[PDB]
């Protein structure tokens, strides 16, 4: 069998830029590669194949080259339409073989976060399970550490965070932390909190409520 | 012209049958072969099985030698898809394709994906929950919980408010069941607002449920 | 038709026919 | 021998936008496809090569189509340079396959036609042949009808029609209607008349000619 | 620069034999064919024959097969077709064709065209006759096509109608024209219905008076 | 096998028809390439199998010939194409080169 | 990848069997064979010497017949090249060659030359 790697996991570039990508493989499989590219939620689209030439209708800031045991993509001023994920591709016998996928991202400044949380309501109570909720919005980049108080104690193993992808218009995330417990846990105690730290922000920042009010 | 369709997926209990159908519209299945390719919910693809026309060359992954089995049938152009002894792992979405290169350029068509699922849990309709709103511009969420299978849409105002919206990725508890939120900016003073509505959609059981939330 | 230097093989995802009006030299 | 269809043969615009002529052809043909562009007469001229390529010189005709068995043309607005008719093309070997053709019109509006008479001339008359002509002029759409009356009675199969090509100013067809007769018949009666019909006209007009007046 | 005539053509008795020959100057022809493509009076295009430059690849249309033949004459590039057993139906307009796609773009040239007109009938005249008071002017009993008219010599060539010829069913052409005129246009310097006809000299005048 | 080439020199302004001509000793196969070397560098492979143009290269090249003849053509000279050229055969196990045509100036 | 280098030679004086070696810099050497080639100044390029991977054809060149000794070695790629009895007509440049035709085109990996000068 053959496998093929890629060797660059995540990438990160400003506009007007060059960015290259490669894909090495084992064994030899002469000139025979192709580039596919997949944005998200759809169908992949195929870019390039023989690993030199160019299919109709696809922009010419495009290139390709390599032979025989490593092949590479290059890409000339990166216009922010293009942000989406890379796959090769080698056809020499009656069977494909694809690759691990390469990410393209953006750069811009850094961001500072906002912070909300949210109480439980009263609906959820009556059920038997309670889910408390807090909510940063607009930070950059990726990174960045959400943690859980329950009067004065810290709290680990029961919650779980969620991130959304790059927006196509300011380039900021969004991020959803929720933990959630029982009602017996939740009449027991009267404070909750949820810390939030990153590098945007000069210190920590707090936020906490009592219940009841 | 040319345009693919399969059928059959869903959803399935951990270790019975399953049969998927590709068919075609626009050609006649006398030229090269047909393959099968899986994508998994959040990796990269996957290559399974491909079949030649008048099926004489066959050939299967590593990972799913043995189980699965291919066709064809020498009526129509429709290719068939046989699976036995699915375990937990098997959960994705299935493609069909077909390429081929000639002097003039490249030919590729895929279809569109049907979503299949394996686990031990029944059909259940979402729950709904407001976030309470209650100096600067405020926030407001619609909570989504114990909905199966994927996937839910959820839009506000009937799509008249398609500003300042985040749908966060559904994420998978440990009981086997589902749940998500989506969030609203809105300006500060905005009290007495026409309206703000949770319109969600479900497809698998029509449970089209509209809520509202006030501070 | 048989040296040492070229390989004998086909690839059977493309089938070499050039078109008679047509030179095999097009980009 | 492979056989090819095109799209009704006839179609209009009103200087409209998004004209598309659909090509349909048999087996596979890969793709090689030409499409050519005849006025009235002269000769052909090529436009379009390998179904999505335009050539030295031509405007700014988007033109894309598909592979294996369809192929579309789209005009993008219509100036008055394209009034034609339009062929397709294969060439896949030693030959050719021409397609049947589609015309293109122009749209303005209604309009009445004008009718008159000509009697037949004396020297026609000692040639021992008389000729009678109806002639309708600058009328729209080209949908007419004429009658020729002798003494009050009606006649067909002696008569024939002649149309113009759509004028490139005003847009409108002109009619001429000829009726053939011996001599003898000719003095054996004196009244004549040409009447016509027409969407435009509320109600038919008539013409009418007497001998010896 | 390159360009292409044809010889030949006319009319001829049905039966018989004819012979259509293809000059092409401005390049030499070593590479790829030539072909015959012909159309009818008012209809569509269609294929009839091809020829690969050394002395293969002659290949035929369906409905031409049997008859017809074609050929190249060494050292001059010339380019002859022989036809013979013409019925009806085969009249048409003849073009001579080149074709090939290399390098930058296509090449492609295309020929005069030559009138070939199958009838069993003689060359004559035309026969002119007047309109009584627009005003009109009619011909009559001629043949072959085409013919020329015009009025004034050209000087007035404005709103002028000429409505295609009709072929009668005697074997024998005929059309008319008509020139607009204003209203009280009274002692005009001159109307000539000049006529012209190329296959016979017969070039006659008139005049018309109310 | 020897070979010989017969223009050993070159007279021609910018832009000009030349002809090279690359006869051989024997009936080979269609199995022959050109080289072109630029002074103080390495020779560069131009046409293989006496007919294919090779990936890269200006379309101002073209090669013709079988059997014993073998020509190349140029459409026009260009200062940046004034080198020298060499013939090979490839078949058979062995190479054999031939001999230099010097584009020579003024 | 491939990327021939061409190592080891200098001085010498009319008799000497100075090594010369040929070691790949990418892939490997199980595929087709290698020849050498040279170029001494005011002449064109001739024909040297062909290996194949392990024992197979050394056809020699037309001047040094059955004279030269050329060898391969197992594992660790490379071409060794000696020669004996030196004469003065022997001062060229040495390049390294590898070509073989496939479906896809050609593969010419044109080596580095060096200098030797009795």
């Amino acid at each position: 069998d053959i496998q093929m790697t890629q060797s660059p996991s995540t990438l990160s570039a400003s506009v007007g830029d060059r960015v290259t990508i490669t894909c090495r493989a084992s064994q030899f499989i002469s000139r025979w590669l192709a580039w596919y590219q997949q944005k998200p939620g759809k169908a992949p689209k195929l870019l390039i194949y023989k690993a030199s030439s160019l299919e109709s209708g696809v922009p010419s800031r495009f290139s390709g080259s390599g032979s025989e045991t490593h092949f590479t993509l290059t890409i000339s001023s990166l216009q922010p339409d293009d942000v989406a994920t890379y796959y090769c591709q080698e056809y020499t016998s009656y069977g494909r073989t694809f690759g691990q996928g390469t990410k393209v991202e953006i750069k811009r400044t850094v961001a500072a976060p906002s912070v909300f949380i949210f109480p439980p309501s009263d609906e959820q109570l009556k059920s038997g399970t309670a889910s408390v909720v807090c909510l940063l919005n607009n930070f950059y980049p990726r990174e960045a550490k959400v943690q859980w108080k329950v009067d004065n104690a810290l709290q680990s193993g029961n919650s779980q965070e969620s991130v959304t992808e790059q927006d196509s218009k300011d380039s900021t995330y969004s991020l959803s932390s929720t933990l959630t417990l029982s009602k017996a846990d939740y009449e027991k105690h009267k404070v909750y909190a949820c810390e939030v730290t990153h590098q945007g922000l000069s210190s920590p920042v707090t936020k906490s409520f009592n219940r009841g009010e | 012209q040319v345009k693919l369709v399969e059928s059959g997926g869903g959803v399935v209990q951990p270790g019975r049958s399953l049969r998927l159908s590709c068919e075609a519209s626009g050609f006649i299945f006398s030229t090269y072969g047909m393959h099968w390719v899986r994508q998994a919910p959040g990796k990269g693809l996957e290559w399974v099985a491909v079949i030649w026309f008048d099926g004489s060359n066959i050939y299967y992954a590593d990972s799913v030698k043995g189980r699965f089995t291919i066709s064809r049938d020498n009526s129509k152009n429709t290719v068939f898809m046989q699976m036995d002894s699915l375990r937990a792992e098997d959960t994705a979405v299935y493609y069909c394709h077909r390429n081929f290169y000639d002097g003039s350029g490249p030919f590729d068509y895929w279809g569109q994906g049907t979503l299949v699922t394996v686990s031990s849990a029944s059909t259940k309709g979402p729950s709904v929950f407001p976030l309470a709103p209650s100096g600067g511009t405020a926030a407001l969420g619609c909570l989504v919980k114990d909905y199966f299978p994927e996937p839910v849409t959820v839009s506000w105002n009937s799509g008249a408010l398609t500003s300042g919206v985040h749908t966060f990725p559904a994420v998978l508890q440990s009981s086997g069941l589902y749940s998500l939120s989506s969030v609203v900016t809105v300006p500060s003073s905005s009290l007495g607002t026409q309206t703000y509505i949770c319109n969600v959609n479900h497809k698998p059981s029509n449970t089209k449920v509209d809520k509202k939330v006030e501070p | 038709n048989a040296n040492p230097n070229v390989d004998p093989n086909a690839n059977p995802n493309v089938d070499p026919n050039a078109n008679p009006n047509v030179d095999p030299n097009a980009n």
